[PDB]
């Protein structure tokens, strides 16, 4: 029974300047089957009113799926994006990173 | 716009 | 010619229940009822896509209820019949998209199984006017007073069912047109050469095949009980 | 050229937690317009872009009459796919349909697709000819048989040819100003010192509509397919897509490599070298 | 919003009989005509594509115009055995259920050259029984309805002696009562 594992992808919409209203993305995608576990952490806290969109996949049949957020990035604040999927023993966290 | 029949497997 | 239904014929009291059934070709996953009144197109009753009923028309009243329970065969239940039941009850299934539809169900719903009649039948032999003109000789066969019109009608020359030279009127035609509850009348033609119908070896039998009442049906009148018969009339060559 | 609209439907068996889930999502090229969710309240085809909204009462009424109906089909299928491969009731599957039809920009039907994978597998695909299928395995050679011997294709592609291409070219002039659109890509490079003997430089691409697009590295004029890393193109949340592609590289060597990108919106394909 | 088909088609026997039909979706994918002879169901004919112009099988033609959702059957050659009611059916919704026209009763008359004749013929059985065999008239002869409710006159009956090449109109009159003359039966009109 096929399983792939997903990639995991964390960045915001635009280039990220502190004080600037932006969107902070996670995108999993190249993942089966379709049940997983999405959350955006800032400092290790769940953020809490967090959209994502609806369930599709690509050619290959593999699902990808986007959660998102409106935040405004600071000097100190770090984000993260959480993942937990069969194919995992336990939740993945991938930091936040400007320079990606 | 969507058919108005889909196959049976 | 793979789809079933049974049972061909049926004849019930208003009032009482009736139960069709209907034995789609093997494999067919998707199977359709329709109701038909004669001069006029099926009307959709119900859809099964195997086992789950998708879709009903309002043509279908509580008094209605079909079931597919194993996929497979399907049967309609029709509850205290009424005479606007009456009709052709057509069962179609399909793989995907193609439908094939059954031979049916004729419902003859009526106030009373007293209604009932078997057809009398006469044979008319030919007129020497007719040989003379034409060299050729017509019998005319005549089924009278039956209830209700589900009759077959056949001609068997010298015992062999005749597939040319015949004309049976499409439609029974009603003893009183306007009525109801009106008994039938149906007439055929069996046409051949003067020199056939000369020979008095030869034997012409006009055959009506009725469908009546079941065995199972409730009787209690004097006159034999009209269960589905053949009644036959025949004629002798006549050397003229 | 080309334009595309595809619908893309996931139907998950939950043995216990009640009937499977189905979604389905409709695109035009990489824009969605459409979903629907067995699950949500609505019960309801609903608009997913600002341009499909104004689709008239009968469209909407008709749309999810017809995603109601493949929920039902593709329900039925799930519990056809256990017979075929005899697995047991307890267990959770998933079937996905593809579907959908391309113009060229002519406005004139290209291409028709109407595919199948069954817990990730490719099923059944309709062949490019639009007259035949191919089975993947065993249980589809079955699924085969019964659709050549029903017309299915036949059928298929007078959808394809006939309301698939209809609709797919209404949308084209009601979102006009989204789905006729190329959003050239912003490139840039940029370069981390991993060790005192090694770097990492990555090719950046923002921006850019649509999706399609190549990034590639060479070494002094050598593809480098090797030491190499691509991203999945990602969504921007805006109507435009992102990717990057980089390589690790020894220290002093960075001059040797180029970033080559291909996109529509490019007249000519760039060339990138680290130079800052 | 229905199938609609005219109810009734007159054709000479050797001509060809077109038979129209309006349908009520664009997006139906596909369109059947079946055929229903007296006594049997309903016989899948033929059917076409949306996305086809025509189909030939034998001397059946379909042809579809989809823009004016106009559907019509080309008979070519018409023998009398073609006589019959034919349905145009369309898918319905989503779950392929037809909706059919009221359908076409196509009336194939025979070429033969008419010789007119009113015979008595006499019960088989020792009786004094009769009826009234109006035969061998022309195809385009109006058997009109009896004035008496006791005097029954069938429709007009076309029988083939295939042997012979030989078709002829029939109708059947009998009545209960004594002063019924086969001379009186038949009012007809040659339209």
């Amino acid at each position: 029974m096929i399983q792939r594992t997903p990639k995991i992808q964390v960045y915001s919409r635009h280039p990220a300047e502190n004080g600037k209203s932006n969107f902070l993305n996670c995108y999993v995608s190249g993942f089966h089957p379709s049940d997983i576990e999405v959350d955006l952490l800032k400092n290790g806290e769940r953020i809490e009113k967090v959209e994502h969109s609806d369930l599709s996949f690509s050619k290959d049949w593999s699902f990808y799926l986007l959660y998102y957020t409106e935040f405004t990035p600071t000097e100190k604040d770090e984000y993260a994006c959480r993942v937990n999927h069969v194919t995992l023993s336990q939740p993945k966290i991938v930091k936040w990173d400007r320079d990606m | 716009q969507l058919p108005r029949l889909f196959p049976l497997l | 010619t793979g789809v079933s239904q049974d049972p061909r014929h049926k004849i019930t009291k208003r009032g009482q229940n009736v139960t069709f059934r209907c034995d789609p070709i093997s494999e067919h996953n998707r199977l359709y009822w329709y109701r038909q009144t004669l001069g006029q197109g099926p009307e959709f009753l119900t859809y099964f896509q195997n086992e789950a009923q998708l879709e009903k028309s309002r043509l279908l009243s509580d008094r209605f209820s079909a079931e597919r329970p194993k996929g497979s065969f399907s049967t309609l239940e029709i509850q205290r019949t009424e005479q606007g039941d009456s009709a052709m009850y057509l069962c179609a299934s399909s793989l995907h998209h193609e439908q094939y539809f059954g031979p049916g169900t004729r419902l003859t719903v009526t106030e009373d199984l007293k209604n009932v009649f078997p057809p009398e039948v006469a044979v008319f032999e030919p007129s020497e006017a007719e040989i003379s003109h034409t060299q050729k000789a017509t019998l005319v066969c005549l089924a009278t007073g039956f209830y209700p019109d589900h009759v077959e009608l056949s001609w068997w020359v010298n015992g062999k069912e005749v597939h040319s030279g015949v004309c049976t009127d499409p439609q029974p035609l009603k003893e009183q047109p306007a009525l109801n509850d009106s008994r039938y009348a149906l007439s055929s033609r069996l046409r051949v050469s003067a020199t056939f119908w000369q020979d008095p070896r030869n034997h012409f039998r006009c055959q009506v095949q009725f469908y009546g009442l079941s065995e199972n049906d409730e009787w209690t009148q004097d006159r034999a009980k009209p269960v589905t018969q053949i009644v036959s009339a025949e004629a002798w060559g006549r050397a003229d | 050229g080309s334009h595309s609209m595809r619908y893309f439907s996931t139907s998950v068996s939950r043995p216990g937690r009640g009937e499977p889930r189905f979604i389905a999502v409709g695109y035009v090229d990489d824009t969605q317009f459409v979903r629907f969710d067995s699950d949500a309240a609505s019960q309801r085809m609903e608009p997913r872009a600002p341009w499909i909204e104004q689709e008239g009462p009968e469209y909407w009424d008709e749309e999810t009459g017809k995603v109601k109906a493949h929920s039902q089909t593709d329900r039925e299928n799930l519990r056809i796919a256990l017979r075929y491969y005899n697995q047991s009731e307890a267990g959770s599957h998933t079937l996905q349909m593809m579907f959908g039809c391309d113009v060229g920009s002519d406005g004139r039907f290209l291409r028709g697709y109407h595919q199948y994978a069954y817990d990730g597998k490719d099923y059944i695909a309709l062949k490019e000819d639009l007259r035949s299928w191919t089975a993947a395995d065993m249980a589809a050679q079955i699924t085969k048989r019964k659709w050549e011997a029903a017309h299915v294709a036949e059928q298929q592609r007078a959808y394809l040819e006939g309301t698939c291409v209809d609709g797919l070219r209404r949308y084209l002039e009601n979102g006009k100003e989204t789905l006729q659109r190329t959003d050239p890509p912003k490139t840039h490079m940029t370069h981390h010192p991993i060790s005192d003997h090694e770097a990492t430089l990555r090719c950046w691409a923002l921006g850019f509509y649509p999706a399609e697009i190549t990034l590639t590295w060479q070494r002094d004029g050598e593809d480098q397919t090797q030491d190499t890393e691509l991203v999945e193109t990602r969504p921007a949340g805006d109507g435009t897509f992102q990717k990057w592609a980089a390589v690790v590289v020894p220290s002093g060597e960075e001059q040797r490599y180029t970033c080559h990108v291909q996109h529509e919106g490019l007249p000519k394909p760039l060339t990138l070298r680290w130079e800052p | 919003e229905d199938v609609e088909q005219s109810l009734f088609l007159s054709v000479r026997e050797g001509d060809s009989s077109v038979i129209n039909c309006t349908y009520t979706d664009s997006s139906s994918t596909y369109l059947y005509w079946y055929k229903q002879e007296p006594g049997a169901g309903l016989q899948l004919l033929t059917y076409i594509f949306s996305n086809m112009d025509m189909k030939q099988d034998q001397r059946l033609t379909v042809l579809l115009n989809k823009k004016d959702k106009h559907l019509s059957l080309r008979i070519a050659d018409t023998q009398t055995g073609d006589s019959a009611i034919y349905f145009c059916a369309e898918p319905s919704g989503n779950t392929g259920k037809l909706i059919f026209g009221q359908g076409t009763t196509l009336q194939v008359k025979p070429i033969q050259n008419p010789d007119p004749a009113v015979y008595q013929l006499r019960d088989s059985k020792s009786s004094d029984k009769s009826v009234c065999l109006f035969t061998d008239f022309d195809s385009q002869t109006n058997v009109s309805q009896s004035k008496d409710s006791d005097v029954y006159i069938t429709d007009k009956c076309v029988l083939d002696m295939r042997s012979m090449d030989f078709k002829s109109n029939s109708a059947v009159a009998w009545s209960n009562k004594s002063d019924f003359a086969c001379a009186n039966a038949f009012n007809n009109s040659i339209i």
